C-alpha cells in the first residue's frame, strides 16, 4: 500500500528502494514533531524532479502513515504531515 | 561467482528450490568452514529450531522471501571470521527488486549485484569516498564484493525480509544477530565496528571498547546523511553524546590507518 499512498499524494508512481526504522527523539529533530512510535522512513527517488521522496509510517505490520518528507538537491525539505 | 552477481545473469534457486520441503535448514546454506564452530554452537541455543521453524512457516504461507537462500550467510560464506577486519551493519535488507525479478538483496548490506540501480544510501557513501580521497569516480554500480573479500563485513542486522515489504523479522533475526556479534567482540579482537545510525548503535553497545575500534555516526540515509545522532556513550559510564552525521566523518579514511597503526594489509576502496 505504500507505493500508493505517495501517488495519491503527489501524483508520483515510485517504488521503495530502501527503509530504515528510527526513532521518535530522532525524527522530532527533523520533522519538529515527536511521533508516538518508532518510526519506518521508505526512501523513493524522482530522477524526474531529482529529489528524495521519503514517507514517515509507524512500525510493521500497521504501517501507519505518519508524515510524506519531499527533498530536492540542495537538501531542504518540504514536510506534510497525515 | 556468489559476490560478483550480475542481474543480467541471474540464476540462483529459489527458497522452495532449495527446500522443496517446507522444513528450511541452515546447515546447508553455510559454506566456508571456518563459521561451524559458531554455527555448531548455535545449534545448541534454544531459538535455532524455532528460527528455522518461522522461516518454514513463512514458505508454508506461501511468503516471497529475500535475499534467496544461496545467497543468504552470503558475507559468512565468503569472509572466515580469521581473515576479517571491519565489521558493518545494515539494519534491514533491501526490500525492492527489478522487473527482471531479481532482488536487490544480495545477502549482504548496502551491496546490489551489478546493472542494477545503486541506491541512495550507497550513492551517499560513494560521495564520502569521494570527498574523502578514496575514490575519484562513483561507479556506476553498487556490487561491493571488491570490499568484503579485502575483509569488510557488511551483514545486515535482520538476515531476511518479505519482498517488497519492509522490516518485518525483527524480533525474529534478533536472537541469531546478537548472538553473532558477541562471538565476534568476544572470540576475535582488533576488529572495527562502524555504526551507521541508532540501531547499528544498540547492536555496538554488546562490543567491548577495550578490544576494538567503533567508528560512529548517522545513517546514510538521504533523511540522515546531514544530521546528527543523539544517543549514549558506548563504556560502562553512559554520557548523553551526540555522534557527528555521515557526510561530516571519513568513515573509510579512519579505517585504513587504525589497519596500518595496528600492522594490517589496509582496504582499497575505490572501483
Amino acid at each position: 500500500n505504500l507505493s500508493d499512498i505517495i501517488e495519491k499524494e503527489t501524483g508520483k508512481q515510485l517504488v521503495i528502494q530502501e527503509s530504515i526504522l528510527m526513532l521518535p527523539e530522532e525524527v522530532e529533530e527533523v520533522i519538529g514533531n515527536k511521533p508516538e512510535s518508532d518510526i519506518l522512513v521508505h526512501t523513493a527517488y524522482d530522477e524526474s524532479t531529482d529529489e528524495n521522496v521519503m514517507l514517515l509510517t509507524s512500525d510493521a505490520p500497521e504501517y501507519k502513515p505518519w508524515a510524506l518528507v519531499i527533498q530536492d538537491s540542495n537538501g531542504e525539505n518540504k514536510i506534510k504531515m497525515l | 561467482e556468489y559476490i560478483l552477481i550480475d542481474a543480467n545473469n541471474y540464476h540462483f534457486k529459489s527458497w522452495i528450490e532449495c527446500f522443496p520441503d517446507c522444513k528450511v535448514n541452515l546447515k546447508l546454506l553455510l559454506f566456508r568452514p571456518e563459521w561451524f564452530d559458531f554455527f555448531k554452537y548455535v545449534e545448541s541455543k534454544t531459538y535455532f529450531p524455532q528460527l528455522e521453524s518461522k522461516l518454514s512457516s513463512y514458505l508454508e504461507k506461501r511468503q516471497r522471501i529475500v535475499p534467496y537462500p544461496e545467497l543468504l550467510f552470503n558475507t559468512m560464506n565468503v569472509l572466515p571470521p580469521g581473515k576479517i577486519k571491519v565489521v558493518i551493519l545494515g539494519q534491514d535488507p533491501y526490500p525492492g527488486s527489478c522487473i527482471s525479478g531479481v532482488p536487490y538483496a544480495m545477502g549482504c548490506s548496502f551491496s546490489v549485484p551489478l546493472n542494477c540501480p545503486v541506491p541512495k544510501s550507497l550513492a551517499n557513501i560513494y560521495t564520502n569516498l569521494i570527498k574523502f580521497n578514496h575514490m575519484r569516480k562513483a561507479p556506476k554500480h553498487g556490487c561491493l564484493a571488491s570490499w568484503i573479500l579485502q575483509g569488510t563485513f557488511m551483514i545486515n542486522s535482520a538476515f531476511t525480509t518479505v519482498l517488497n515489504e519492509s522490516g518485518v523479522h525483527a524480533r525474529t533475526w534478533e536472537s541469531f544477530t546478537a548472538d553473532l556479534i558477541d562471538y565476534l567482540t568476544d572470540n576475535y579482537d582488533d576488529l572495527i565496528f562502524v555504526a551507521w545510525g541508532a540501531h547499528a548503535h544498540k547492536l555496538c553497545q554488546r562490543v567491548d571498547p577495550k578490544k576494538h575500534y567503533i567508528i560512529t555516526s548517522s545513517h546514510p540515509s538521504p533523511f540522515s546523511v546531514s544530521n546528527t545522532m543523539t544517543s549514549m556513550s558506548y563504556g560502562p559510564n553512559p554520557k548523553k553524546v551526540t555522534y557527528p552525521s555521515f557526510n561530516s566523518v571519513d568513515h573509510f579514511g579512519k579505517i585504513n590507518e587504525h589497519l596500518k597503526s595496528r600492522n594490517k594489509k589496509p582496504i582499497f576502496w575505490d572501483l
